[PDB]
């Protein structure tokens, strides 16, 4: 079968594949991430990931907990800044009364001030754990010295809103960003029929449009972080496409040709042109991809970088002199065609798995309102073009950077050397 | 010591994930 | 009844020493967890009576009548509370059995 | 005691029941080698 | 690391298999 | 409906498995009855050794030919070895199967044996392995669980081997233990069987362990956490009751209180692995104790059946994707000799009651030594003869 | 084996066990040394 995706007039849309597979999943998604918030609710987000748990209007903590888990089922909050989505899993059997819940969960908090203060503890947590990989913090550090308002607003919680993110601003955030219009429902395992018919009864309740999307604005510069690990990471980032256009297009073309991960385990991937540009002047040990995050008003693109401190310097000035070169027209179209054969075999092992498949569709939905058959897309992306790929290079090449550095940064150069 | 303690460099957005089940982290 | 009430009201006097009724609820484990959701406000006042009653009955002494608080101003403000704790362990020990 | 008024708590004390009797038991037995009751 | 050496030989003091175990 | 796992087998004694399901992508995989398990201790490193050479070099392809076609090809390259397992497998577009089989070939015929360089990236790792505190503890439940035996020894093995190595140890290792009948072709996805086992054909067509209950404690008090595993010993990788002891796990589900069933060739490691800050390593103990107890006399119907649901929704498939159901292919061939289907998982899962999950739970958890393996602040953590007591009640 | 898993094995049996066999014991014990003694003592 295949999704229908069906705009119910409450701007909600539905989309069900009922692959009349074992264990179903279903999944709101709901534009309501960090960067829906403004200065001054920083964290709003963050405790509402974590508070799915929260008695619901409709039911208790308790039963909450009980119910998923003595059926098995899972509900699980994922959240980009760009958006966030609920998902739950389970046996045909279950899914109604794990729709129950879901919906309950999002379309009705009670947002207990006595519950929530019970989690602003594991709120530290999780923005604190989740800083294992220092990647996070990089990444973090990027989009907020990157961007000035609205990507510029983190996924964890600041440390001082810690104690101060109070009920009364929880429910306020859904009112106003998790109404209906900007929240799409995409179930497989179910019949598009009753997602009409349990959605018709609590998402179209919230009919109104939402606050406005804050538009988001670039300022470059460079944050550091002294802290002495063994490693060096830095990202050094510009300013590209949006979701929505070709040259997004041709910017996931420009990181799989630059280096997107390795393919082989233990391999040293080998083609990627910074990874070879790196590897023939440095022994040391290192790890240099390319970074891209599209969101829909906004784009990063740039390099990633871990390496030995002391080397820190010009492996960053290797891999930014590789892409200089792919600026001045240097590259082969047979690179460019494994590039797009990389990016397409990602795509559709991305869309193998169900947990992905559905996150797919939901962002589909609430991004373009349609359902972009996989087919069309490999199609789009062999559009992408050499020239093209070489355009958004230079974007990159010339566009403020910003850059985000952390470890021993004695040898680790700034904006106005690199 | 982030509860429970555990290298791969960031090349994707971030998207925290947490819920009922037990798990909880990260990924690029 | 009502009137009944007033008059056990005066004669549990629990008013005389300046304490609501909620004031005096024993601190059984499931009034304690609806005391803890207390808004802080209460909480503090809360403890401010109950401890103005113990200095007052250290004294063997009562507030001045006046001050003491008239049924009619006697207000419940745990009870609210307590009630969703009570149905809260009522809950669990079904899901229990 | 309302609480003790339940389908699996049922279960549990039949399940637990046996044990019981043989503690009961050996305490029976016990009591006989402990005073050679006359 | 940890798996530089092995537990070392308890021969000596080991005694000489579930069916085993039940009489022991 | 349902995929039909079709296998069949060629002249070498290769099996070649396949599921198709309608995803694009496929995972095809080679499995091979060789670990850790099967070493002498003195090539105690060679299986993990032939990794990290492997997938590097070659008969056909020199050096990075391989890993260079695979990124050309768009595909992901991974190898992971355990102690009775080896795999090496693809994850690749469907259509490139003929070079997803031909590369698999030259990684497990015609290899190329570098040794220097992957001897240091090994040894180094492992210098650092030791920051895997889990991985050691659970190195350690295995050393002190299976002392004397081959099911002591780690995957990696000793430093003293890894240095220790040779070519031709190496080759010894990879023309032992590469047998053909030892060796299943799993894939999983957008594959056809004819055209898998025609490529089979076309290449590839050339290919008493104890438990003792004891203990080992590693006394660190500088690290922060300290992680404590305790197991018996599991039924095995066969034996039925391991359903009926996957529902208890699932009943069980202080801090990182995993519950783990580890399965090798008719034996098994079947515990709990907690990190708790040193001071409660005691209360944390008592309490797990007291729960594996509660299941072995006061089950109840209705957390079995919280047990069978979640053991249900864990069943993997063909929505888990294209590599989860290889490497269950892959491990199905190579341990059960066949792939055993998700409706019987289903059948033998709503065969468990109450009763037979206590009946297992005394036959296994109730009154047998454990091993316990402690690393870090674990002076608090309770002696073998306060463990085995509160291995009962009385 | 049999014995560890019948009688030894479950505290309640062990227990069981050790009392009903504290029960024959003594007396025996009793007789024995009482009949040692007279045997030592003959008169």
């Amino acid at each position: 079968q295949d999704l229908e995706f069906t705009k119910l007039p409450n701007g909600l849309v539905i989309a069900s594949l009922e692959n009349y597979a074992p264990l179903s999943r279903i999944g709101l998604f709901v534009k309501a991430g960090s960067r829906y918030e403004d200065s001054n609710n920083l964290g709003t987000s963050h405790l509402l990931r974590l508070a799915s748990s929260l008695t619901t209007k409709g039911a208790s903590s308790f039963k909450i907990t009980r119910g998923i888990e003595a059926v098995g089922g899972k509900l699980s909050v994922t959240a980009t800044r760009e958006n966030m989505a609920y998902t739950v899993e389970g046996i045909r059997s279950d899914i109604e009364i794990l729709m129950e819940f879901l919906l309950n969960v999002t379309t009705a908090p009670e947002f207990r001030r006595w519950e929530v203060a019970a989690l602003r503890s594991q709120l530290k947590i999780d923005k604190a754990v989740a800083f294992q990989n220092s990647q996070t913090r990089i990444i973090e550090n990027l989009h907020d010295v990157a961007y000035k308002n609205a990507l510029a607003n983190p996924l964890y919680c600041p440390d001082y809103r810690m104690g101060k993110i109070t009920s009364e601003e929880l429910h306020y955030f859904v009112q106003n960003h998790f109404t209906s219009a900007r929240m799409a429902l995409v179930g497989l395992g179910v019949s598009h029929s009753v997602l009409k018919q349990v959605a018709e009864q609590f998402l179209n309740m919230r009919g109104g449009l939402g606050l406005a999307g804050a538009k988001a604005k670039y300022r470059g510069g460079e944050i550091r972080e002294q802290n002495g690990d063994n490693l060096v990471h830095a990202a050094i980032v510009a300013e590209s496409a949006a979701i929505g256009n070709a040259e997004a297009n041709a910017f996931s073309v420009l990181q799989h040709l630059l280096g997107a991960g390795p393919h082989i385990k233990r391999g040293n991937n080998t083609t990627s042109l910074l990874s070879q540009s790196v590897a023939k002047g440095s022994h040391q040990p290192f790890d240099v991809s390319a970074f891209n995050a599209s969101y829909s008003d906004s784009g990063l693109f740039g390099i990633y970088t871990i390496s030995q401190a002391a080397a820190a310097g010009e492996v960053i000035n290797a891999a930014y002199n590789q892409v200089k070169a792919v600026a001045q027209g240097n590259l082969s179209s047979a690179d460019v065609q494994a590039a797009k054969n990389k990016l397409k075999a990602g795509y559709l092992m991305s869309v193998e798995t169900s947990e992905g498949f559905l996150s797919e569709i939901g962002s589909q939905a609430l991004a373009a309102g349609s359902y972009m058959p996989p087919s069309t897309v490999l199609q789009q992306i062999d559009s992408v073009a050499d020239a093209d790929v070489v355009k958004a290079a230079k974007k990159f090449v010339s566009g403020k950077k910003s850059m985000a550095a952390s470890g021993n940064l004695g040898h680790t150069p700034f904006l106005d050397e690199l | 010591v982030l509860d429970v303690k555990r290298g791969q460099a960031a090349a994707r957005p971030l998207v925290a994930t947490v819920g009922l089940n037990v798990p909880a982290s990260v990924r690029f | 009844l009502d009137g009944f009430r007033k008059w056990y009201y005066n004669a549990a006097g629990f008013n005389k020493l300046g304490l609501m009724r909620d004031d005096t609820l024993h601190e059984t484990e499931d009034v304690k967890e609806a005391i803890r959701r207390l808004p802080e406000d209460l909480y503090n006042d809360r403890m401010f009576r109950i401890k103005r009653a113990l200095d007052l009955t250290m004294r063997h002494q009562i507030l001045p009548k006046d001050q003491w608080t008239k049924y009619e101003e006697d207000k419940f403000y745990l009870e609210p509370y307590l009630k969703e704790v009570i149905r809260e362990r009522k809950e669990r020990e079904e899901w229990a059995k | 005691l309302s609480r003790f008024l339940g389908p699996r708590y049922r279960e549990l004390a039949r399940n637990w029941i046996p044990t019981a009797g043989m503690w009961g038991t050996v305490g029976a037995v016990g009591l006989v080698w402990a005073t050679d009751w006359r | 690391s940890h798996t530089d050496v092995k537990v070392p030989d308890f021969s000596d003091y080991r005694r000489a298999s579930k069916e085993s175990s039940e009489a022991r | 409906s349902v995929p039909e796992t079709q296998v069949s087998i060629l002249d070498n004694g290769l099996r070649v498995a396949s599921e198709q399901s309608s995803h694009a992508t496929c995972t095809v995989g080679v499995w091979i009855d060789a670990g850790s398990r099967y070493e002498t201790e003195k090539n105690n490193g060679a299986g993990y050794f032939l990794e990290h050479l492997a997938f590097k070099g070659t008969k056909n392809r020199p050096g990075n030919a391989l890993e260079k076609e695979v990124e050309s090809i768009g595909a992901h390259l991974n190898a992971y070895s355990t102690r009775e397992h080896t795999a090496y497998l693809i994850k690749a577009l469907s259509k490139d199967l003929p070079k997803v089989v031909e590369l698999l070939a030259d990684i497990v015929q015609n290899s190329s044996l570098q040794i220097e360089k992957e001897r240091d990236v090994i040894l180094r790792e492992m210098q650092e392995n030791d920051a895997s505190m889990q991985n050691v503890v659970f190195d350690y439940l295995h050393a002190t669980a299976f002392q004397g035996t081959p099911l002591a020894q780690a995957v990696e093995g000793p430093s003293e081997n890894v240095r220790r190595l040779s070519r031709t140890d190496l080759t010894d290792y990879l023309n032992r233990h590469y047998k053909a009948p030892r060796m299943v072709l799993a894939a999983a996805g957008g594959v056809e069987h004819q055209q898998l086992l025609d490529l089979a054909q076309k290449h590839l067509s050339s290919v008493p362990c104890r438990f003792t209950g004891s203990e080992i404690r590693h006394r660190d008090d500088a690290l922060p956490l300290a992680h404590v595993a305790i197991a018996v010993e599991g039924p095995g990788w066969a034996n039925p009751d391991n359903v009926t002891l996957q529902v208890a796990n699932a009943i069980i589900g202080c801090q990182s209180f995993q519950t783990f069933n580890i399965s090798y060739s008719d034996t098994g490691l079947l515990g709990a692995h907690f990190v708790c800050d040193a001071m409660s390593i005691d209360d944390m103990v008592f309490f797990l104790q007291g729960q594996w107890m509660r299941l072995c006399t006061s089950a109840t119907e209705s957390e079995v059946t919280r047990g069978k649901n979640i053991l249900r929704n864990a069943l993997v498939s063909h929505l888990d994707g294209t590599t989860p159901v290889c490497e269950d292919i892959g491990r199905s061939l190579l341990t059960y000799g066949r792939r055993i289907p998700l409706a019987e998982w289903e059948s033998r899962i709503q065969e468990v009651d109450a009763q037979m999950l206590r009946d297992i739970c005394s036959k296994y958890f109730y009154d047998q030594c454990p091993a316990v393996a402690g690393y870090g602040p674990i002076e608090q953590l309770p002696d073998y003869n306060r463990i085995r007591s509160g291995m009962f009640w009385l | 084996s049999r014995l560890y898993s019948l009688l030894f094995r479950r505290t309640s049996t062990f227990a069981l066990t050790i009392a009903v066999g504290a029960l024959f014991f003594e007396r025996a014990f009793d007789q024995g040394a009482d009949a040692i003694y007279e045997h030592i003592n003959e008169g």
